[PDB]
This record gives C-alpha cells, structure tokens and sequence, in this order.
C-alpha cells in the first residue's frame, strides 16, 4: 500500500519530537507507535514515498538534538504480508 | 560496475512513450509517468539491479537489453517519487554515487534539409518510430553513451512539433533519427543538444 | 480472375513512403502515376507481371504472393505509360476494366479519442506512422483487399491524417487512418466517397 | 459482427501467464489476475471492441491479434469485478449474450506415449513455451474456435504438473501441445476436456 | 483426412538443399528416398509421425501444421526403410494409398526472358537459387500443397534447371524453376507428366 | 508442519526491516512478532526449508545495516510439541 | 587461436533439447557425445569443420561465423569417433589440446525469488524453458563463451532445473538456468566446479 | 570522418547485381549498371554523403547500412558519368581524395574441395545467395575493410562461371562464398585475389 | 493540502519560461502568478510533493537562461492558516 | 498551440516599438500587453516558430534603438496549462 517510515528512539520525549516534526514535514500520517519495552519507542508515519523520505530524514534531524535516536527506515514499498502481520494501521 | 548511463525522464513526452512502447521487450511506458534509464557495464550484471528495482518500489520495467557488451534498464511509474526512490536503490545495489555516470558527449549532430525521396526510402526502410516524407528536414544525432539518446529524444519533443523516427539508446552509440519542418527541427535541435550538453559526470 | 484493378494518378506522400517501408521491389517516390492489380490464383500474377514490363517502362514495387490471390503494382511517372501497361494487363487477361469486383466495405467505423492502453497496441501492430493517445482512429476493410490502397490515397488528398496501417492483400483489406477529429470525419467521408465510385461485380 | 468466442478465466496460472508473457505485444499480464478472452469476426472490429472495455474499467489489454477475418483480443485485471465489467461493456456493446458464441468443438484429442526424440527436436523446434524432452508423454488438442484454447490450456494447468509447450489461440483452429508424465498428462487430459465440454454456446 | 502421400525415390541434390534451406528438423541430405504426407486437420500429424518413429529407423525433416494441413517429410537411404515407414502410416490413418487426394494443376506457365525489373522481386519472394535476367521462368501451382516437390525432384531427373522455390504446404503448393529455354521445356513437360501420373480421387 | 526461520533484533524498525526482506526474498509467511521486553523483538516466518534458509540470510544481511541484529536461526524441521506449546503460528 | 575447446561427454536431454532448438544443422539427440571448438578468426572455422567431416562419421549442428569470431559443434553416439573428430580438427588447427583459453567467469549471481515483472523480461528474452515467477534464477556469465555450454551441461547433469538459456557464440557466454533454490545451489555450484577443472592458457 | 573503402564497379555482373537486390534497403539495382560503394566510420555520418550524392547527380541508392560501427554507401545507375560524379562529390564532401582509403587487407583465403553434405546444409542454411551442392567446391575469403568484398564478388563472376553463395560487405570484415566446378574455382580465385589486392590504399 | 512551489522572477519572460517549464516537467496546477510590483512576478504551482519538487528544480534550470530568479522554495506540507490568508489556489 | 514570443522592455515607448516592427517583420499576432510594475511593460506575440523567430530577433533589433530590452525568449510550444492560467491571449 502506502510506504512506511520509522523513527525509532531510546526516549518518549524524543520520539514525540519526531512524531510533530514528520507530520509538520510532508503529508505523512502519525498511525501510531510502538512501545517495545525498555524505554524503546517507534513512530511511524505512513504514505507516498517521497513525503515520508523527506519527512523521516527531518525528524531525525529534528530528534537527534533532543533524544538518543537507534533507528531510522523507509520502505517505499512493505510487502502485503508485512502489513497483514505487523501492526502499522493497514491491516485489512 | 561501471555506470555509464543514468537518466531520470521527468515526464515521457508522447512521441517517445509511444516509441518505446512499440520497441520495448516488457511492460509498456503509457505517456505521462516518470521514466528512468540505467546503462552498466558489463551487461548480465543489470539482472541484479532489476531485482533492486523490482523488490523495492512499485516501478514496472519496460527494456532491459543485454547486448553484446552492455546492458540497459528502463524504469517507469506514475509517481516520481517512486521512480526517485527505484533510482536510489538502483544506484546503492551498484554501490556508487550518481555523478559516477559517463558525461554523454554528442559526436555527430547534423541537420539534413529537404531531404531527397530515395535517402527517405533508406531511412524508413531502417527506422521503427514515425515516417519521414520527402522534402522535410531530418535531425541525425549520435551520442557517448547510448542511453542519453533517450533525453535526447525526450526533450526534443518537449520543445517543437517534430516526428521522432529512430532512437537507439542500446548498442555502441546512441542513435537519433527526428524528422519536420526546418523551425521545428532548429528548435528541436538546439533543446537536444542543450539537453545533453547539460548532464555531468566522469569523462 | 482478376479481383482489384484499381488505378491512382497520383501517390500521396505517406502512401508513398509507407509501401517504400513495406514493399519488394522498386519503390515508388510520391507524385508517381500507380496501378493495382490483384488476381486469382495467386501465381498467374508472375504471367501479368511479365504482361506489363514487357510493354512500357514502368517499375514494379509490390509482387505479392498469398495463399490464393496475387498483388502487383506498377508505377511511372507518365501517367500514359501506367495506362498502356494497364491496358496490355487487361488485354493479357481478356478481362475488362469493369470486370474486377465491386469492393464491398466489411467495416467503417470511427473511435472517438482512443486511450494510451489500446494505442501501444495499435503501434506495435503497425508500420506506417504511430498513432498518439487522444487522436481517433478510423478503421477500414474493404473486400476484396487491394482497393484498400484506393481509401488510402484519397483520404491523404482530403485531410491531415496519419497513415497507421494499410494491407492491400489477403483475405480483407485494411486502413487504420489516425488524427484529430474534423480530420479524421472529412478524410473518412473521402475514403467511403472514393470506395463506393467504384464500378465492377 | 459474429461472437465466435467469449471466454472468462477467473485465474491465470504461472505457465499460461509466462506464455503470454512470452507471446504477447501488449501490456503483458502476471499470475493471479482475472482474464477475459474475446474473439469475433471480422477481426477488425475488435478496435471498437478494445476500446469499448478501455473506455469502461481499469482493465489491461495484453492480447490484440488481427488475422485474415477473426480478432481475439485479452484484457485482465487483478480485481473480477473489473473484468466482468469490462466483459459486460463487450457485450452490451455487441448486444449479444454470453450464449452467442460458437460453442467449442474438439477436431482432435490425442495423448501421444513416450515421445521419440526425432520428434521431440522438431515440437521444440515449432513451439515456444516450455521444451519437451524426449521420453516424455504429450497431450494434443484442437479447438474450433480458436479463442477457446487457452481455457483448454488454463484448466488444464489446473491438474496436474505439465509443460506448457505451446498454446495458440488464435486461427482458424486452437492449438494446445501439453507435454508430461503419463498420469499427469491424463489428469490434465481430463480436465482440459471437460472444461471444453462444459461450455455452451451456437453450433 | 489424406491430402497428400506421394513417395520420392531419391532426392535429386538441389530438391534436398533447398529443404537443407527450408526445414526446421532433421536435414536430408542427397541420394535419400523419402516420403511426403499432409493430412487435415493438421495438429493429428503429430500422431502420424510418432506412428513413423515407433516402426523405422527413419529421421523426419519437414513437420509443418499450417493452417488446417499437417505436412511430414521422412526419409532415409534404405527404401525399405521409408516404405515401411509409409505402410505404418497408411496403416495409423486406416487408408491405403489410392485414398490421396488427386493434384489439380492450377496454373502452369513458362516465361521466357524475364526481365530484371522481374528477377529481382522473384528473388526477394525466393529461398533457393538467384534467377538472373534473361533466363526463363517455369510457374507451377498444384493442389494439394504437397505434390509440388514431386514436380521439382522429376524436374531435375531430366534437365539443368535451377531450383528457385518450391513451397509444398498450405492451401496451393508453388514451384518456380529458371534456366534456358529448352531446358525449362524438358523440365515443363517433366513435370506435368510427374503431376499426371499420381492416382487419386 | 514446516520449517522455522527467525530473526531477533534489538530494535522495532530493524525487525521491520528484516521481517519484510525475508517475506521479498523467498515464499515464507511471516506469522508474528513476539516481544520479549527490554527491546528486542522477534520476526518469525515459515515456509520449507530452502526459502526459509534464503530468507533469514536475506533477513540478517538486510537488518544489519539499519539495526542490531542479535540472533539468527533457522530450525529446518521443529518438533510438533514446539508448533503445539510456544507461539509459532501453526497452534492447532 | 584456439579459445574454446570443450568435449561433452552426453548431452543432457534440456541442453540437447536447447542446441536442436537453435541449430543450423544437424540436430543432437540426447545420449550423444558432443564437441565445441571456437578459434579466432571466425570464417577460417570453414578450414576446420570440413577437415573432421573427411576423417570420422561425426554430424555437425551449429556452425556459427559471426561478427568477430568462429564457433562449431560436432556430434556422434561414439566417444572415440568425436574424440577422433577433435583429434583432427587440432591437427588442422595444428595445437596441441591446451591450447585453449581458461574459462573466466565474467559474472555469477543466484537472484532468489524473482518478481514476475522480471519474469516477463526473461521470458521475453529466451529460447528455452520458461521462468516462474518465485522460482531461483542463476545467471552466469563466461569468456570466452563456447564453455557456457560446458556450464549447461554439467549443471543438468547435477540438479532438476530448468534450462532457460546458453548463448555459446558472440563477445560472452551466456547461462540462464532456473528452478526451486536447493537445485540451483547444486546447479551453480556444479557449474562452478565444471568452469574450475579446465585448462589452458591463462 | 574515415574513409575506408571507396570501391568503383564499372559494370554490375549479374549475380552480383541479382545479389545486391536480393539483400538491398533501397532501389534494386539491375545487372549492366554502374556502381559505386563508399565506406566511413562513423556510421551516421553517411546520412549526410548520401545526400551528397542525391542532390548532385541522377545516381540512385540500393545498400544504405549504419550498424554497430561502421557505414556503407551504394550508388548506381547507368551512365558512369553520374555514378563518377557522385564519388567525386561524396569525396568533396568527405574532403579527403581516393588515396586515403584503407588498403584491403586479404585475411582469408581457402578452396576447399568436394565440401561434404553435411556442410553443405550449414552454408546452405547460413546464405542469402545462391545454393552450395554437395561436392562442389567452394572459396571463402575475408576481406578488412569489409566493402571491398562486392568488389571480391563482381570481378569473379567477371571472369569465371561459379555461383555467388554470399558475400557480407558490412560489420567487421568482409566475408566471400562462391562455390562451383574446381577449375572454375580456380579462375575466381586467382581473380578475385587479384583484382583485391590489385587496388591502392593506406594500410 | 497540497504540496507548494514558487518561482520569483524580476520581470515577466523569465516566469512565464519557469511557469512553461514547471508544468511541462511534472504533473502540477499552475494555480496562476501574484504580482507584488516592482517587476517582481511570483508563480505557483501546486501538486503533490514528489512533482513540485522535481517541477521547480526544472523552473530553475529554466529561468535562470533568460531571467533573474529572485527566489525559489518548496513548502511540502503547507499549514492550513497560510491557504487560508493567503492566495494559493486553496481558499475555501 | 501557437508558439510565443515576448519582448519585455523598461519603458512603454521601447515596447511598443518593439510590438510595431515585431507584427512588421513578419506574421506574428500581437495580443497584448503585461504592466509588472517598476517600468517593466512585456509585449508579446503568438504565432508559429518560423515566424516568431524572425519577428522577436527583429523587434529585439529595433527596440535596442530607443530603449533597454531585459529579456527576449521563444517558446516554440507552450503548454495548454500555460495558456489556462498565465495571460496569453488563448484563454479558453
């Protein structure tokens, strides 16, 4: 469907930051996020994949300076049996 | 992998998706998306990086021909973002940057006008795009590496009212056979020759 | 039998070029005097040939030899040297000029603005000029096959279309004509007006 | 206008699709999706055909073939929804039913035991799909109509693990060369024919 | 259905080149007895030669299904050999010999001194030998398509002609032959006598 | 039933990462993700031997570049008490 | 110049089955041994295929004088009979048998699960067996490009693939094999092996 | 722009000229004419000379090839004035004379008696020209530059009886099959050689 | 909504050369041209931000040859405040 | 449709000596005007190429003579979305 990006961050402070800054960069949209325990935290935004490439690499630009930042990735094109598994808001 | 070409047509110009269309070994470019072409040496490497395409964007391939010696890639989708994003996964599955392109050279440029009914025999006995009638002006363009022939060809119809005979983007040298009236095929060739002489990369 | 006996006084320019694209033979140049000759069998056509470069000057470009029916086509400048051929033709054959058939028109239809999907088709199915999306498309079969090339040299005097396909031989014969609207009504409304001017069986 | 054949297949199978992928000069389709087969006579009528689905749905034409008189054209789509449409615009626009078309008669059915291998080089030699290998049983099949093959093709792809040697669905006879073990053959060889038999239509 | 099922005794050597040139199998070479057979509906051919390849040691060259007729060529050295594999042919289509179908001579012609204007659209419509200008031309048609190259190979039992073509499938078998005036006379009168001299219905 | 391939990294996007390079690289169904605290997370897929062998190597060599990826497994054949007791996807 | 010299033991059935696909000639049945002999100059292989078809039985299939060099097959049911064909042919070559180039292997990649839109190009672009979409490709890529088919052989002869191409004559050769991914493993490396064990000039 | 191969023929032969207009893009020449073959690199190039020629004199154009590398150009016509007027002004138009043309190296040479059955149907199969039977002898020779070749064909049919097989004066080298009785052969042969190594050049 | 693009060009011929350019190089809106005086001339196309992007970046290359481009920006997500108050082709 | 021309000149007199040899020179069609403020009026013509070429590059001539000329360009086909939106005189 849509791409995927995310920005995962050692931090809810930082990963909030993340979040504004992706959704104030392009037309993304905040599906959610992901609380893997251990004060780990991953946003994701999800659309057309030239928005959310410019949109994750403003807001690790815009959460480097306020959190620790561990990963950031964009798929412009998560196969169908991601979305069906993982939970990233496209599950039919 | 040396890389010799790497173009991004922004939009395909009718003429041109039309002529690929009825060259092109896959699926069909329809005129209005995105485009990309990639040129490597040497040519069953390109295999790899259709796979790079194909397995990260949405990009549909029309021409992959690997020839003698070379090999080319043509990619093309609606959005250009995915066409961006196909191009970047293409250029880190050949692990280099994209200015490591071959600068495309124009060694023969000549425009042949009124051109004889028996040279348009010959001409359309070897070209596949449009027709060329007696009398009217003809646009021969070659180019260092073959596939820059395609912008060459892009642009040109993105400037004047001109019929695209031949573009060869595969093979030694790119080949480029456009056909019309003498201002159209001024117009035509100074868009191309500016299209060309605008693209870096290594020499 | 003869089939087609149909004569053009002079090739129009796409014509022209498009059986210098697609002949065997010596190909015409326009403002050429032409003439077409289909007959059944097929083989009795290298007689009729032989019939015509045995009398004038002219050239011949297509010789084809299907199945069953055979197509021959001289051409000249002189538009006086293509009728004596033609009359050394019909003189060979024992046949009159009225004695061809009466071409009968399978199909005549017009597509309205024909969509990119069916245009790549339509050009790799063709040799003549490409068609672009968004121009319409006039489609043409006339039996018996070689009067096909009559609908394609009176449509190029009439409009500004594009000569996608003509396929003078065979079972039917066919014209994809190409252009903008008014075009491609007024270049049809020719290619009809000069198939039904046709006298024979 | 004369319906000779209109066919659905609700899925196409790897071999038939590669086939076309082989064979086709149009928008070339993958596994999975919807088809639709339609041949009518005379075959030039088939552009007012195209383009009556083209105008319609999402459809994507791969198959446009114009012989002496008969015209089958294929569109498919991931979506039935879209084909059914697309088959529904056909024939409203034909203003003949799904019961018009000729029904289908088998001219030949044979299965043909271990192969020589003087045969083999020629079959492989006149065929471009899968190659035969010599020792291996062959299954033979005509269809008049000549649209209807590929059903005989695509059921029978449903069966058992078979070659796809060739299948030609256009003509004035359906061609299917289906190559394989014995009992695989016979499985297929059974289904290919009681798809054929199962299909109605005019006589 | 039998067309077609004449049996060569040998194959004269430009007959056999020109099948060297033509077929996609196994090539024969001169001095071989060979067998032809076209049947209709074409696609049960696959069933005749099977029924070949089972009993001889025979190598089949030409397998051609057309449009609705089925061509085969076999053959060997040994005439045994291609006898046999005729008598189990004729034995899996259940007829016999006289069953064929007798050839009708559609057209037969000699042109003599064809022009150049002529000798160069027949050699682009031409597989075997170059005709050259000046020499004559004999023109050969037979139904069924397969009798025709019983018209070569007698042809060249008796003179010096060139073998220009010869098409033995699809609706109407075509043979041209070049040479001097005499010699396309010798192979003229040959030929119809090969033609004459098959049984049939 | 069938063969067993896993991929844990310490980090959501990394597992994001490898778990759609392994269902892009071979006919493998990714059944889940489990989460066992502290950030590490585990992508599970499964499929015959071969294309699960292809798919966690792809897996690994994609989610080394954009995570940290601690364990690597592939079981080619696991018992029926293992499918039957702990999350596989194949509970009958 | 003597670049490839390669004797086939037996041929395969897919690869026999892919040569009587696209031979000039004489076409091979499966269970025959087989020759490949590419020289430079190409037209001089006309010296060459004459000299063997006067001393053994042998039968030629693909002769091919292309742009720049010179390529022929020869093949018969008895191994002494070919061996006795290539004895001569080195006699009017007048080299010794290593006197061929060592196979260079240009590329080698095995690309796993390949989309179908790949598929159709592959397809599109072969003579062979067809591709599915899913199934493991394996492309290969050799100078000088008579051994490709020495590559073709030895990898049928080891796993149950598909053969898709083997482009034996031009600058490269060329190998398209495919299938499930264990049997392309297998194949590669067979092919592998087979290019490894020949000797020549390096 | 190189000129390597200006060749003259003052009288097409008949096998040569049925050859040329059996393998011909352009206007068939017939036997008796005279004749003119210019070679160039680059290829493309050529696109202007011939209109050169078409421009200045009655001359007609049959063999127009622009491959991979190189390009050649035919002109023919009755009258040797005009076929010497069009090499006079394609050579003012290239602005080099007739003495910087290569010098044809003969590479090949070879008559190889009674060429077996088996070969036969190789060559047979690999021409466009005439048909090689077996037991008859053949010549093969190899020629670079290529277009020197079709002077290799005329003056060997100028003065022996033998059958053109084919010749290729375009690509790499240029390639000669004649093939007939031995003596006949022989006469071509020594001909042929002389009549290419007989003609000046810059090796 | 949409993504947003401008050339400022001092003088007519140079923006109408940009304004060519932009919508013949990507599928845009020219949404028109304000006009601040001064001979300072403002176009603005307006699209998704994969095309605005690559469309002026072709206005510049354009605009530079016969014109003196003052200043060119890309907004991807525009807030809806600024469609609201100020003249961008989106007023409610 | 019809290819553009346009002479823009620093000054009302310098224009409309450049519109009067420009519709003398050859068969151009004159349309209009465009004022941008700060003295920058821009007259411009529409015809086809062959006409236009040889009517700006004359009109640029005389206009050189009476005044300053910014900038002179062609635009041998403009887009249909150019002749929607800017004023050249093909409005719809």
């Amino acid at each position: 469907a849509d791409a995927l990006g995310m920005i995962e961050v050692r931090g809810f402070v930082g990963m909030v930051e993340a979040a504004d800054a992706m959704v104030k960069a392009a037309k993304v949209e905040l599906i959610g996020y992901e609380k893997t325990g251990g004060g780990y935290v991953t946003a994701v935004v999800r659309g057309d994949v030239a928005a959310v490439k410019a949109a994750t690499e403003a807001g690790q630009r815009a959460a480097e300076r306020v959190g620790e930042v561990v990963a950031v990735h964009v798929i412009p094109r998560p196969h169908v049996n991601v979305d069906a598994a993982l939970p990233l808001g496209r599950t039919p | 992998i040396t890389l010799r070409t790497y173009i991004f047509l922004d939009a395909l110009q009718p003429q041109l998706a039309t002529f690929i269309g009825k060259t092109a070994r896959g699926f069909l470019p329809v005129p209005g998306q995105a485009s990309l072409w990639v040129e490597i040496a040497p040519g069953i490497a390109i295999n790899r990086v259709t796979d790079a395409a194909l397995k990260a964007t949405k990009v549909q391939p029309a021409v992959q021909v690997v020839e003698r010696a070379y090999g080319l890639l043509e990619v093309h989708h609606f959005d250009q973002g995915e066409v961006l994003a196909a191009g970047s996964t293409i250029l880190d599955k050949l692990e280099v940057r994209e200015e490591g392109r071959l600068k495309p050279q124009v060694m023969t440029h000549q425009i042949i006008r009124a051109v004889e009914a028996y040279q348009t025999q010959i001409i359309n006995r070897n070209s596949q795009g449009m027709m060329i009638l007696p009398g009217e002006s003809l646009f021969i363009l070659e180019t260092q590496p073959a596939g820059y022939a395609v912008l060459a060809a892009n642009e040109a119809e993105k400037a004047a009212n001109v019929h695209l005979v031949n573009v060869t983007p595969y093979g030694a040298f790119g080949r480029l056979y456009l056909a019309g009236s003498e201002a159209e095929i001024d117009a035509a060739a100074e868009a191309a020759e500016a299209a060309i002489r605008s693209v870096s990369g290594v020499a």
